């Protein structure tokens, strides 16, 4: 059964001594012998410290309260004593700072009732243990083709996409208008917003969304999307929820700091957890699918079950700009010697190749998207894909378990 | 219509009689594999009922 | 460089072009042939509007002429209502030859139905060798007979011969389960008669090579039919019968029909001639002791002494193993026991119980049987019968003797329940081949002396010897019933059985067969 | 059972409303079986090629027409049954020859008896 | 084979056949079904495979005589080997057929043109090493230390993934 | 399993001048660091320490050897670097090499002088609430033998963090200078005796003489391993020189292990 | 909604509307 804990004490008490530490050392055991076994929630609703911190942290899923929950190791007056730095509480572990800098937070509740809320809607997703079926609300099943069964609401969706690829569009209006009743419930909608994930149902079955978002950073994977997504996804296959992949990446977030951050090795979770992951993979592919994100957002060969492209999807090793100066480095070194207009030349080749290669087509021949739709039929071919791949008769190599980047 | 419907076999009602009868008559009328005992039960390593029993328990739906 | 509309409607027009890629040339030459495209084909055999289609647009690389679909319309789509993947070679693309990207389709396809568990239907219409990449062609056929063993005897596989399954192309029907071929359309060989003729100089029609009911009666193919909707629909009947893979519970139709004794079961009281040497048609018991007379026969034409067919009891499918004594006295010749063979362990793999009909002399004593194996097809089918773990039961009418006596059914195999019609004769032989044996060859002459010691010794041994009840007194069968209570015994035996777990056996990387 | 309505199981109730007794069959899943199909059941029937000639009901042979190795074509006589005291006519199927014939006149037969084989 | 597997025993197959044998004898045989199970046995088995390509690999003699394409687990050509559809005088039959032999010198030259063609360029082991479907072309005297060295490479072979259920199905 | 022959003998009979090094190598003054090769290289055989990640998070360091010629993985606190801290670096090191011997099964050997957390709101801001806690979820997942050996501090719930034995340590050993508490002394007193220091100010007493006394008087009588053997945490207090016969020994005796744990697919390690 | 159930009284088809849920 799934196991809920309200947390709000300040660390061991230091009066009984190392009594506390034996058993915490016990709670977090049984949190690690748990952890994947039967879903695990935390709400924290005070001061958490000292040791109160790693049990939220070894659970599924974290809620705090806006301002009255905090989390910290060690206190203020230690930071001031060893570092000078001055920090108060909601500074140093307010729900905010885990949020937005820490990530640990899945939620901030508004208040207590909210936190409440929202722990009622995850168990309403979750399963009650490993071996048991999501909660599957009965659903009035439309009969005939997707053709034939496309709402309007579906069809709203084969006008959203802006004819500029440099126009961003809120991923939000794909994810609730493809899911049932518009109803999405965001896990850690303050972290990353590169990368939006949640629960939600197609034709009341739960599903798992994780989607790329245009908005903020052009949607590239990051750092901190790259572990919300692969966490998300170990969570969904952990609990037999399959998971729908929303692309549109451009890539990589270019920088130093990523690089010195390790996004190498941080990046390489988010493939680990799709490719383990044994539960239904769908992927639709809206815009952008370049490099090594073509590989990380659910690709073919890692096992995505299906892949539909949508008509403006753009699927290539490369923006035209770069793959022009490595597809014609010569010619166009060629026309540096000869002074030709270089640029002009540049421009000509770039829409040659935008024309040629960056489209949907190529990779349908290829056969690693098995459809071109119509946008509209998404909601179909989810459904449909859900519907047949309840079961997979799927597995890996036996194994005590993965060595998952780390 | 291939449907099952009740037949008055004998006699007939008047239309406030089979009222009352319809009204009375009809007033009248996820998987968790968990703990499954084939998990309890214990097996030879090469016992056929792995197969025959445990895998068509655990695959089965 | 495109709105959002105008690449739209630039995969509309790509979609609809996809739909007759070889263009208006190959659409004239199938519309001259009269022959139906794969993909109306697969809209007629599947649900209306049922499938979806994968690979629409999958296209040979590098060849800047190639079309889409590369010569294979692959999907899945219901039948009845439940799952079933479905290729179809489409012969307007490169004749419908095995390309790299028909050949990845196809597996792709295989791979899925493997991993959802449901059954798979090729079409299949003619699929040669690429005359431009004829090695690409080579390693695809031996790429799909890889993926079928992911397939056998975990998901039905049907194929429907509906051209010249010609040369190397034979090898992926031949592993699947259901062949249903069309006559005067469907042939299957491995050499064409040209090619014959020119190593040999032998010469044969395709009608007496390939042809499908030359097919039929080697056993190479389970049906041949006039119509591809003929076809269509004995593959809705024959689904109809099974679960989706070997995990899953067929379906159950129209149980509890008819509880009690009725004039039909009644009329088997006296179905069973009153001489001995008389034979009659098996279908006038079947279509009485089951359910009712949907007893969907498989393999008609192979073995024509044995019967082979699906049928319900009380809504629960029942693979039911009949001899025929209106065909070679019902012995059990090559082909009908390949034919039990094969599908006792089809039945086994997919949970069927088994009910055997036994009304059979043994094998058929001859030389071209002895030639033909029939030491080595008996055997397959003694050890197909006990490894097969379902719920076996046994109805004995009339004669069985010897080695047919065994392999239908007795207790020994283990057949779980042994029933008896008071009319059975178990014994190793006949009166008339014991007499003919140990008595009637000590005279030398056919005097009228032999004549009526040989007819005392017949008479004698047809009451105390060919008779039920020494079986009966040694428990080798369970009961000796009067006909009709056959269906209501069935019902009741098979509900007793239907949780057998069968045992101790030892698990082990799979069994030997005579083979 | 003829008709798919047919196979559901009925239950039979004697119901009395105002005093009348009304006599009332009950089906057994009226909504007023987990996975159970109704479809029309098929008749006890066989629905041929075959080359035997069989007879259709159970009688006595009064006579027979054919003699061994005898050529008939379709519609030909080869054996009258007396049914019930009713004469039943039993004719060749197909074009052939009578290659096995097991009657006799006078001879009990029960259905499905093969009376000959045209070959 | 199928012995083999049961008892773990290894299997090297050594090629040298143009296939299945033409003709109406082979055919009322049932080479169709026997083909269909040599097919399964072999990629029933799950231990070691091996195949050395000795001289003529030519259409089911390559798929079945261990194949990679039907789970081979290493594939060997001495540089005799010939890996094709067809032999070069079946494709040529298949050409001349294009018009009435006239045995006239002209057509004894297209037909000898094409088996020297096809004999370089076509039924020869390059392509097959090209694309990968035969793992090296060896040296002949290498091939008993080379066996050596990949049995005892596959020694612990795992064949994976298989789903386990009661038994396959072959054609009989 | 390279082959080696053991000396027979007790474990104390079997003492080599080099495992006599042990009992004077840790300084007096809890302040002065040394350098936990000393302990590694003299546990091991022949002194071969394949380090991972030298350069990579110094307060912990991480490498194959072995002992017996049974492979171990080791994994020590360092106190030259940052006193010894465990922060995110060292914890996301830990946690991966500690998964990778699990996944080997090469038993894992902790050697634990562990004040705390690196304190900062760096540390916090980059998550060592979530990246510490995979070097408790590696721990506890890890079946393999693993074996503790205290070396001074083992404080707060950085004592979880290296392996305690309700994480399931097989054996857990504490040379005589281990330090085991839930924090040390001088913040021990701010609340166990905040009572008294509040009096002391009223009465305006020398309270940093107050202050030094009660600290003095825990540090005597609580910081020191003894508890933790009474509470059965620490299953033998050793002299140092014993270190290697107690690892050797105890690895051997682990040699097979079985530990039952729930049907699972797979663990949603925190990240 | 309404349950229209059909009766057969010796062989007369009468519809019965039910109020639905009951
Ligand atoms: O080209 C053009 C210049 C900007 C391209 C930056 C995108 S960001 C995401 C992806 N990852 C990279 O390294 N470049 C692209
Ligand atoms: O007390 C004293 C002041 C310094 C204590 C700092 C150590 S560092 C490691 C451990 N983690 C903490 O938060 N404090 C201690």
């Amino acid at each position: 059964r799934p196991l809920i804990g309200i947390n709000d004490g300040a660390g061991a008490r230091i009066q009984e001594g190392v009594v506390s530490l034996g058993l915490y050392s016990r709670i977090f055991h049984n949190n690690i012998k748990a952890s994947g076994v039967i879903p695990q929630i935390s709400l924290i609703m005070g001061a958490a410290a000292g040791g109160h911190v790693y049990s939220p942290a070894l659970t599924d899923f974290v809620v705090m309260v806006d301002q009255t929950s905090q989390m910290f190791i060690t206190g203020p007056d230690v930071i001031k004593t060893v570092t000078g730095e001055d920090v108060t509480m909601e500074e140093l572990g307010g729900a905010h700072t885990h949020m937005a800098k820490s990530g640990t937070a899945h939620y901030v509740a508004s208040g207590e009732q909210d936190a409440f809320d929202y722990v009622r809607d995850l168990l309403s997703y979750l399963p009650p243990n490993n071996y048991a079926d999501p909660p599957l609300y009965p659903v009035a099943i439309p009969e005939g083709s997707i053709e034939e069964t496309l709402t309007d609401e579906d069809l709203e969706l084969d006008t959203l996409i802006p004819d500029s690829p440099n126009q961003p569009y809120d991923m939000h209006e794909v994810i609730t208008r493809i899911l049932d009743d518009d109803e999405f419930l965001e896990v850690q909608a303050g972290y990353a917003g590169n990368i939006v994930v949640g629960f939600g149902r197609v034709e009341g079955r739960p599903v798992g969304i994780v989607a790329n978002q245009p908005t903020q950073f052009a949607g590239c994977l990051d750092i901190n999307a790259s572990e919300k997504a692969a966490r998300f996804i170990r969570t969904c296959d952990c609990f037999n929820i399959p998971i729908v992949l929303l692309v549109d990446v451009p890539g990589f977030l270019p920088g130093t700091d990523q690089e010195y951050n390790g996004i190498i090795r941080r990046g390489a979770k988010l493939l680990y957890a799709y490719g383990e992951a044994t539960v239904a993979k769908v992927t639709v592919i809206t815009r952008k699918s370049y490099g090594g994100a073509y590989c990380v957002m659910g690709s073919k060969d890692m096992g995505a079950d299906v892949v539909v492209a949508w008509p403006t999807a753009q699927i290539a090793v490369m923006g035209a700009s770069g793959a022009v100066g490595f597809v014609y480095r010569q010619q166009l070194k060629e026309a540096a010697k000869n002074g030709e207009d270089v640029d002009a030349l540049r421009l000509e080749l770039q829409q040659t190749y935008e024309d040629t290669l960056v489209n949907p087509y190529i990779a349908a021949e290829r056969g690693y998207v098995d459809a071109v739709i119509p946008p509209s039929h998404t909601r179909g071919y989810v459904a449909n894909a859900l519907r047949l791949l309840e079961r997979k008769i799927v597995q890996m190599p036996p194994k005590k378990h993965g060595n998952i980047p780390l | 219509d291939h449907e099952a419907h009740i037949k008055v076999l004998r006699g007939e009602p008047t239309p406030e009689e089979m009222a009352a009868l319809m009204a009375v008559l009809a007033s009248a009328g996820e998987r968790n594999m968990w703990g499954h005992p084939v998990d309890k039960l214990r097996y030879s390593v090469f016992s056929w009922q792995r197969v025959t029993l445990l895998e068509r328990t655990h695959m089965r739906r | 460089n495109k709105t959002t509309a105008e690449l739209l409607a630039e995969l509309r027009e790509k979609l609809e072009l996809a739909k007759e890629p070889g263009g208006e040339k190959a659409v004239a030459k199938r519309e001259k042939k009269g022959i139906p495209s794969a993909r109306a084909r697969i809209n007629a055999l599947l649900d209306p509007g049922s499938f979806i289609e994968i690979g629409a647009l999958a296209k040979t690389p590098g060849d800047p002429n190639a079309l889409y679909g590369d010569g294979v319309v692959t999907g899945r789509g219901t039948i009845d209502g439940r799952p079933v993947g479905v290729f179809s070679h489409d012969q307007t693309v490169f004749q419908g030859s095995v390309g790299e990207m028909f050949g990845r389709k196809v597996a792709r396809l295989m791979e899925w139905v493997a991993m959802v568990g449901c059954p798979i239907i090729g079409i299949n219409d003619s699929a040669g060798a690429r005359i431009q990449d004829a090695v690409t062609s080579l390693a695809w056929y031996a790429e799909l007979g890889r993926r079928h063993e992911m397939l056998r005897g975990l998901v039905p596989e049907i194929s429907l011969i509906f051209g010249k399954c010609a040369g190397g192309a034979v090898y992926s029907p031949i592993q699947t389960d259901l062949l249903v071929a069309v006559r005067d359309q469907g042939y299957m060989f491995i050499t064409g008669p040209d090619v014959i003729k020119d190593v040999t100089g032998e010469d044969v029609t395709f009608d007496e090579l390939g042809g499908a009911d030359e097919q039929a009666k080697r056993g190479n193919i389970h049906k041949v039919v006039n119509s591809e909707a003929e076809a269509y629909q004995y593959v809705r009947d024959y689904l109809s019968f099974l679960p989706s893979n070997h995990f899953d519970n067929p379906p159950i139709v129209n149980p509890g029909m008819e509880p009690e004794i009725t004039p039909h079961d009644l009329e088997l009281d006296s179905i069973v001639p009153d001489a001995d040497n008389m034979a009659y048609d098996m279908h006038e018991i079947l279509l009485r002791i089951f359910d009712d007379g949907d007893v969907f026969e498989i393999a008609e034409q192979r073995g024509p002494a044995m019967i082979t067919a699906f049928a319900r009891v009380d809504g629960h499918p029942v693979g039911v193993i009949a001899n025929q004594p209106m065909v070679l006295s019902g012995a059990i010749d090559n082909e009908a026991s390949d034919k039990a063979a094969s599908f006792i362990r089809f039945c086994d793999s997919y949970n069927l119980p088994l009910v055997f009909v036994v009304d059979t002399p043994g094998a058929m004593p001859g030389v071209a049987e002895e030639k033909g194996g029939i030491i080595k097809r008996g055997g397959r089918f003694f050890n197909a019968i006990v490894e097969a773990d379902v719920p076996k039961v046994t109805v004995i009418i009339r004669k069985a003797y010897g080695g047919g006596y065994a392999v239908m059914g007795s207790k020994q195999l283990s057949a779980d329940l042994n029933f008896a019609w008071p009319t059975a004769r178990i014994a190793v032989i006949g009166a008339e081949g014991a007499a003919q044996l140990l008595v009637k060859r000590f005279p030398d002459p056919n005097a009228p002396e032999v004549q009526k010691i040989r007819d005392d010794f017949i008479e004698g041994y047809n009451l105390n010897m060919a008779t039920p009840w020494i079986a009966a007194e040694r428990g080798y069968i369970d009961a000796v019933i009067q006909p009709h209570e056959t269906r209501l015994l069935l019902r009741k035996s098979l509900r007793l059985l239907r949780d057998k777990q069968n045992g101790p056996k030892v698990q082990r990387k799979h069994g030997l067969l005579p083979l | 059972p003829i008709e798919e309505e047919d196979t559901v199981p009925r239950q039979t109730v004697v119901v009395e409303v105002g005093g009348r007794r009304l006599e009332v069959s009950l089906p057994g899943d009226l909504a007023i079986a987990p996975g159970v199909v109704r479809k029309k059941p098929k008749p006890r029937k066989r629905g041929a090629s075959g080359d035997a000639v069989t007879a259709p009901m159970q009688g006595t042979v009064v006579k027979v027409a054919v003699e061994e190795g005898q050529e008939v074509s379709a519609g030909d006589l080869v054996v009258v049954l007396e049914a019930m005291k009713m004469e039943n006519p039993v004719t060749a199927h197909k074009d052939g020859t009578i290659t096995g014939l097991a009657v006799e006149a006078g001879a009990a037969i029960t259905q499905g008896t093969v009376i000959a084989e045209i070959k």
